[PDB]
């Protein structure tokens, strides 16, 4: 059974799924978030939603924004490299 | 670099693993040799065996005639022996054109040693395993024996042996030469020279060997010849004619 | 031997399937029978046709599986 | 000493017309007063509506032609059987001719 | 270990040949199914062309080397081209030097030698591509199988690519019949299409995947390409 | 380092696989070939006041009938262009006419094979393969308007439309729905802008996008900043009136 | 490693307790080895015997013995 | 043969050797170029800590590539000579052959090209240097500023900064320049350049070397005396904005 | 031990490099081929494996000619054997031009020997994994030689190599003893065919097709020619008569 590398359509679904439970303020398209991943594993995806929430809590927020999700992709992938 | 025995470079200890292993297990190929000097000949006896009845033992060669006058006795395997033979033969011939003169044992020995050394430093070649004993009866020195060994080391002998009955051969000749006060025996005919050789051989290796189990190469002034099978039995029977 | 134990539609040709599998071992021919049944399980069939087995081979048996036809 | 270069005669005539063109040539091949051939095609079809004749000295004709025949073949392979244009073929010859002049 | 003998192409291993070489034989099966068949007067090549997409256009699985010769590839593309150029070069020179077309046999043996040289060279590699090379020379009709380690076999019929064993069962039965039809192109051609669709078992056949090439006693290298293969199914 | 002749159990070389990894990290290049032209569009990206954003573009002209847009490493695409210009120039001199886009891709792909230690088949002078993939678009008088995707692996396929880059998975999917066989040059360019807007996390300006076109009365023609912006101006209003 | 002499003695000794048709030429058998000590020689004996269980007999030919020593040599050193 | 590998792929689609080349530049000294719309200013560090250097034969950071073109760098001097030499030859090659003064774009392509080669080609490694190339095209009064990396990539930039604390100097510069209103007068564009480069050199007003390039071969290096004066002034400005 | 399994550019303590051992092994992993010296000639025969009816007779004969009077047959892997021979050929053409005489069988042994030995001094060239049995008639008598993959070679009276090496030496050693060396060249085809039959008994998973060739100075006149027709056909019968099954 694979748990290696999923598709663009696939990355989108796993993002959509962790952020339901969260409050959010509008302007999110999952597709856009997915786009910034050149290659991921399931571990990385879980890290994008949870990290995106943290930028909001520092500013003191309950909601998540399109900006936050982008910011979390950039951090996670780059650390994974090397 | 790499490592010290995956490519040829110095060991931790300043040794070379490849030359020492080249000394050892290239004489254990069911080969034992001796060379002794005549008065006006040079004699070599060397073992040479054929394990099939289906292997023509004529082609089986480990005394080679390098030129019409020069012989080279190889201790070690036929893949190696022909790399050294090709070099020897070429060197012999080249020498003959260029310098106008027949090739001495010593010059050939020295040239081959230096070449092996270069191949020892190379990281994409090996030193050959073979031990090469070059024989003739030079008109510039008399009967001669010069031996090279695999490390790029070489040195002249008056009588030599190889294979682990080295001690036995040496001691019998040493005691003999200390008594007679000479390192060459005196006798004209080649026949009596081969009988002297056999005497020391039989005692020392503790056995006698068949015609096809021996190969005897004789150096004479301006000829080197190998003795036919009947000719090698004639000699073994001739000492036993005495008995 | 495999096809006694379990239902089949009694049309399945071992020789033909055998040409279709390359470098299969005995245990792996037994795992194809299981996968042929997993097709069958999804399909709502209680037996296996030839097709059902062909599809079984395509899926993993985990040591060798004949399905190669990709390259553009 | 040596110069193989001479002459072998023959005559060719090319006429461009309204939709058509001819390459007419005699079939006599000589070296001096001796007859080398009394039929030997002196117009030859290289393919692609291109017919060709190298009149003069034979020895150069044969060479010029062989270099060019392999170019017709290589043009096809390397460009998926796209047929050779009269103008393009003319440029290709120019380069051949110019390639030996030593 | 695997990793111990894999790194350069100059090592043998206890198996009798290098691991990498087996991986080159494996690649052929990945690439396209091509069947080869002959009678004794003509020889027929049938090949399935694959592309990647709807809006992709096919990659050619027949490369014509001469007006009496061509070959099919199966496996790695980039090597199949480097080989087809070499064969072009070999062909032409034969014609320039010897006035000679280049026999299938003659070509196979030159190609083999080139293959040994690139499997003793350490930076070099097996090609990773097998080829079915067809011709009609003055040796008769021919099919040869080339493998990228230098294995060259002359055959009546064979297949490389997807379920080779698949096609081989078909051919071996219908063999005795079709090969004694000597002087009728169409039958041998019709047997080729009948075969190739039964090797398939996770693909289907269609007109513009299929492409047929025949060479023979009265057929100079001719491809039926796209539409015109319908009339051989 | 890493083998240059060492394949996977499938038989796909490490170096090829690694080639595929650099490609996926560039900015999208999208081509649609139509019946009146080929459109090639790129996302140039980056907007800064410390950046000259309209002095850099990713659509470079090879010839008066051939362009290429790239995606992947840009430094690598310079060696590919130097080889490609030389080959096209030498063919225009010999036969006076246009070189075929498929023909060009094969000539380039031949020199993509060198990397590593040499062969005895080939002299391998480089160290890695090229880490850029290209969409080469052109015109020829014998197949009209065409679009080609060259992979650095060796494979080159003709397409009617293809996208490459990071955002290609989405992009291609859109291309198919929008694609039909009565599509024209003017529609295709508008549509390119739609695709580009959708996938951006920004506003589409001509300092993050560049258009280009092919018409056969002018060859390969760059759709200039001034025209591309006028097209962007028209987009924003019309889209923002469907909402 | 044995002698030629050592191999002969041990072949003769092993086939003495054994039941056989025909006088055996141990001398060939020795050639067909190259340095087999007593344990290796025993495997050759039983090997011959296997074709004799099949040939439905408690005796063995010269013919069996030549084949037998060679098959054991090939399957190892 | 030493045409075999010495630069290999990453699994991430980078190259190991290019990632390591950029690190040497960062540890290094800082060079900057800021544009007016009349000049292009280049600042280069000379932070002599020790006083036992004799500084008329201590290497400079400013090279002529051509009489209207300069190259500045941050990185290993040893590698930079090798690049600097090939770039002078290329300016003279054009001059000889085209009968024409050199255009900035082609030179940049050339500088990019040797570095690009050495990543691609085997038994060589890329240089340890990033550069800034600037100058003016012939019969042209608008400034030109290019950046090249030892990856071999290249770009134009309105202003760019390299070496140690590149972040800090970009970030600052961004607040003090607009493309719509860049500076007209030499004095104020130089004031800004000296002020950015003060903030990273620490103490420096003889350790900062300014060279201001106006159109077509008016290239003039401002001196210590002049620089000390702008630093005084900056110490007056910082208590007018308090 | 180690380094000697990947290289040949350094020397084993065993006196025998592990890579060299692997080369011999692939020889025994081929087919049987043999060679018979006789009182005027040499006769060569090989077992050609039949797997399928998709293979064609006498185009996948493993007998390949060099010069005019040397026939060369092998056991091991096909590509190694053909490349080795193609090199023999080239040296043979060179020989003929230069010395205006055909290439000897002893000369050819040396030519092959030096190409193999060269690849066993270098780790940068990989050697051959075939044993090639060859021979002919020349100006200086009849010769049978066998080349082994170390770069060891000698002249033999009889030779075998391959899967069926043992069974072949047995059947040969009886026939050679009985005769002075192998009697006539005619007789030798019949004898050969018996040897192949015994050698088949180690295969038995494939059928075989018998292929013989000869080089004879009394019934071919010094040329290498195939043995086919009547002579091959009497030989199949002789084998099947005495050898039963």
């Amino acid at each position: 059974v694979e748990f290696s590398l999923p598709d663009l359509e696939g990355r989108a679904n796993i993002f959509r799924i962790h952020s339901k439970s969260m409050s959010v303020e509008r302007g999110i398209r999952w597709e856009l978030i997915s786009r910034l991943c050149p290659n991921s594993t399931g571990a990385e995806l879980r890290s994008v939603c949870t990290e995106a929430g943290m930028f909001a809590i520092r500013a003191r927020r309950k909601v998540a924004t399109e900006k936050d999700f982008l910011k979390a992709v950039d951090k996670v992938i780059s650390g994974y490299k090397k | 670099a790499g490592y010290d025995r995956h490519i040829t470079i110095f060991s931790p200890e300043g040794r070379l693993y490849q030359v020492e292993y080249a000394f050892k297990a290239t004489n254990q190929t069911n080969i034992n040799s001796l060379a002794v000097r005549g008065k006006d000949c040079t004699v070599v006896i060397s073992q040479k065996k054929v394990p099939d009845k289906l292997l023509d033992p004529t082609t089986v060669s480990y005394i080679f005639c390098i030129s019409r006058t020069i012989g080279m006795v190889v201790n070690g395997p036929i893949p190696d022996a022909r790399n050294a033979a090709l070099r020897a033969k070429a060197e012999a011939a080249e020498f003959r054109y260029k310098y106008g003169y027949d090739m001495p044992c010593d010059v050939l020995a020295k040239r081959m040693a230096n070449l092996s050394q270069i191949y020892t430093q190379r990281a994409y070649m090996r030193p050959l395993g073979v031990i090469l004993t070059f024989v003739s009866v030079d008109e510039e020195l008399g009967p001669s024996i010069y031996k090279t060994d695999p490390a790029g080391y070489y040195v002249g002998y008056k009588a030599t042996a190889t294979g682990p009955k080295q001690q036995e051969i040496t001691t019998n000749l040493e005691n003999h030469f200390k008594k007679s006060k000479i390192d060459h025996i005196n006798e004209e005919s080649w026949e009596k020279v081969v009988e002297f050789a056999i005497t020391h051989m039989i005692d020392a290796l503790g056995t006698e060997f068949s015609k096809n189990d021996l190969e005897v190469g004789v150096a004479t002034k301006d000829k080197f010849f190998t003795l036919s099978a009947e000719n090698i039995e004639e000699r073994l029977v001739a000492i036993a004619e005495q008995d | 031997i495999h096809s006694r134990k379990m239902t089949t539609d009694d049309d399945i040709n071992w020789q033909e399937l055998a040409r279709s599998t390359d470098e299969f071992n005995g245990a792996q021919l037994k795992a194809v029978t299981v996968e042929a049944g997993m097709i069958a399980l999804r399909n709502g069939q209680s037996s296996v046709k030839h097709e059902d087995f062909v599809e079984g081979i395509s899926e993993v048996q985990a040591r060798k599986s004949k399905s190669v036809s990709f390259y553009a | 000493q040596f110069n193989p270069y001479g002459d072998n005669g023959g005559t060719i005539l090319g006429i461009a017309g309204e939709d058509f063109a001819v390459l007419a040539g005699d079939t006599r091949n000589i070296t001096d007063y001796s007859i080398n051939s009394r039929y030997e095609p002196k117009v030859f079809d290289c393919g692609d509506n291109i017919v060709m004749s190298a009149n003069g000295f034979a020895a150069d004709g044969d060479a010029l032609v062989k270099r060019f025949k392999n170019s017709v073949k290589w043009y096809h392979f390397d460009h998926n059987d796209k047929k050779l244009s009269i103008n393009s073929a003319a440029r290709n010859i120019q380069h051949l001719l110019y390639g030996k002049r030593f | 270990f695997r990793n111990n003998y894999d790194g350069d192409t100059v090592t043998f291993s206890p198996t009798g040949r290098l691991f990498q070489v087996e991986y080159a034989l494996e690649a052929i099966k990945q690439g396209s199914v091509t069947v080869g068949l002959r009678s004794n007067t003509h020889a027929v090549l049938v090949a399935l062309k694959r592309n990647a997409d709807e809006l992709s256009s096919y990659q050619k699985k027949i490369i014509k080397c001469d007006e009496h010769m061509g070959l099919s590839l199966a496996g790695l593309a980039p090597d199949a081209r480097v080989l087809s150029n070499y064969l072009r070069q070999q062909c032409n020179y034969s014609s320039l030097v010897f006035n000679r077309k280049l026999a299938v046999e003659r070509a196979g043996h030159l190609l083999c030698d080139k293959a040994q040289k690139n499997t003793q060279s350490y930076g070099g590699r097996p090609y990773g591509v097998g080829l079915l090379i067809i011709g009609y020379d003055k040796s008769g009709a021919h099919l040869l199988e080339f493998q990228p380690s230098g294995n060259v076999t002359e055959l009546y019929g064979t297949a490389i690519g997807a379920r080779s064993q698949g096609a081989k069962t078909y051919l071996e039965r219908t063999l005795d019949t079709f090969i004694k039809i000597d002087g009728n192109p169409d039958e041998l051609i019709k047997a080729g299409v009948e075969a190739i669709s039964q090797s398939l078992r996770d693909e289907s056949l269609t007109v513009d995947n299929l492409s047929i090439a025949i060479v023979g006693k009265d057929t100079p290298f001719t491809i039926y390409d796209g539409e015109a293969v319908a009339k051989y199914i | 380092d890493r083998g240059v002749s060492t394949f996977s159990p499938e038989g796909r070389l490490f170096q090829v696989e690694y080639s595929l990894e650099a490609i996926k990290l560039g900015s999208t290049a999208i081509g649609i070939a139509t019946k009146e032209g080929v459109v090639l569009g790129v996302e140039k990206r980056a907007t800064s006041p410390l950046l000259e954003s309209d002095s850099i573009e990713k659509i470079v002209e090879i010839d008066r009938h051939i362009g290429c847009a790239m995606s992947g490493l840009t430094a690598d695409a310079r060696s590919m262009i130097e080889h490609a210009r030389t080959a096209a120039v030498t063919h225009n001199l010999y036969y006076d006419e246009d070189i075929n886009v498929e023909s060009l891709t094969q000539s380039v792909c031949d020199l993509a094979l060198r990397f590593g230690e040499g062969a005895s088949g080939e002299e391998r002078l480089m160290s890695r393969p090229f880490g850029v993939a290209l969409l080469i678009a052109g015109h020829d008088a014998d197949d009209g308007y065409q679009l080609f995707h060259a992979e650095p692996s060796g494979t080159f396929y003709r397409y009617n439309a293809k996208a490459i880059g990071s955002g290609s998975e989405g992009a291609q999917a859109e291309l198919l729905n929008e694609w039909h066989s009565s599509l024209t040059l003017k529609e295709a360019e508008l549509l390119v802008l739609k695709i580009l807007k959708q996938v951006m996390e920004e506003k589409l300006d001509e300092n993050n996008a560049q258009l280009s076109c092919i018409t056969k009365q002018d060859g390969f023609k760059i759709y200039d900043n001034e025209k591309t912006a006028e097209l962007i101006k028209e987009l924003k209003e019309k889209e923002a009136a469907e909402s | 490693l044995p002698n030629e002499a050592g191999r002969l003695e041990i072949f003769k000794i092993h086939t003495a307790k054994v039941k056989k048709t025909g006088e055996f030429d141990f001398e060939a058998a020795v050639k067909m080895s190259d340095g087999f000590n007593g344990a290796d020689i025993r495997n050759c004996a039983t090997e011959a015997g296997f074709f004799a269980i099949r040939d439905d007999r408690d005796h063995i030919n010269p013919d069996d013995l030549m084949k037998a020593v060679r098959k054991v040599a090939e399957v190892k050193k | 043969g030493y045409d075999r590998a010495l630069s290999i792929f990453s699994p991430d689609g980078h190259i190991f050797q290019v990632e390591y080349a950029l690190e040497a530049v960062k540890r290094g000294t800082c060079a900057v170029g800021v544009k007016g719309k009349n000049c292009v200013v280049l600042g280069c560090e000379r932070r002599s800590t020790l006083k036992l250097q004799d500084t008329r034969i201590t290497p400079s950071k400013v090279s002529k590539i051509d009489s209207h073109v300069v190259l500045s760098f941050s990185g290993l001097n040893a590698d930079s000579r090798i690049l600097i030499e090939k770039a002078r030859v290329e300016a003279q090659s054009h001059r000889l052959t085209l009968e024409d003064p050199v255009t900035v774009e082609y030179l940049t392509r050339y500088v990019a090209g040797v570095q690009q080669r050495y990543t691609q080609s085997g038994g060589v490694r890329p240089f340890g240097v990033s550069t800034l190339i600037a100058g003016f095209d012939p019969r042209d009064d608008e400034p030109k500023l290019y950046q090249t990396e030892p990856s071999g990539i290249y770009s134009s930039w309105s202003a760019q900064t390299i070496g140690r604390n590149s972040k800090t100097v970009r970030e600052f510069l961004e607040k003090n320049y607009d493309r719509k209103e860049p500076p007209a007068t030499v004095e104020e564009c130089v004031k800004l350049t000296v002020r950015s480069l003060l903030e990273v050199v620490q103490t420096g007003a003889k350790n900062i070397e300014i060279t201001v390039v106006k159109p077509d071969s008016d290239i003039v290096a401002l001196s210590s005396e002049e620089i000390n004066q702008y630093v005084t002034q900056i110490e007056q400005e910082k208590q007018e904005q308090q | 031990g180690t380094g000697y399994d990947l290289s040949n550019s350094v020397f084993s303590p065993d006196g025998r490099n592990f890579q060299v051992e692997y080369a011999v092994k692939a020889v025994e992993n081929g087919t049987t081929s043999i060679g018979i010296k006789c009182n005027d000639g040499v006769v060569f025969a090989v077992e050609k494996l039949i797997t399928s009816k998709l293979l064609v007779p006498q185009k996948n004969v493993k007998i390949q000619v060099v010069d005019r009077h040397i026939g060369c047959v092998y056991s091991g892997l096909i590509p190694d054997g053909r490349h080795l021979v193609n090199r023999g050929r080239e040296e043979a053409a060179s020989f003929k031009k230069l010395y205006k005489t055909p290439i000897p069988i002893p000369a050819f042994a040396d030519r092959l020997g030096q190409y193999v030995q060269a690849h066993t001094l270098y780790n940068s060239v990989r050697p051959f994994g075939v044993s090639t049995i060859f021979g002919g008639v020349d100006k200086n008598g009849a010769h049978l030689y066998m080349l082994e993959p170390s770069g060891s070679y000698w002249g033999y009276k009889g030779a075998a190599t391959g899967k069926g090496r043992q069974s072949a030496k047995a059947e040969l050693e009886k026939l050679v003893d009985h005769h002075p060396e192998g009697l006539s060249a005619r007789e030798a085809v019949k004898q050969a065919a018996k040897i192949i039959y015994l050698a088949h008994e180690d295969n038995k998973e494939k059928d075989f097709e018998l292929e013989i060739s000869w080089c004879s100075l009394s019934e071919t006149n010094g040329l290498h020619k195939f043995v086919k027709g009547d002579l091959l056909q009497e030989a199949i019968d002789f084998a099947q008569k005495e050898i039963n099954g």
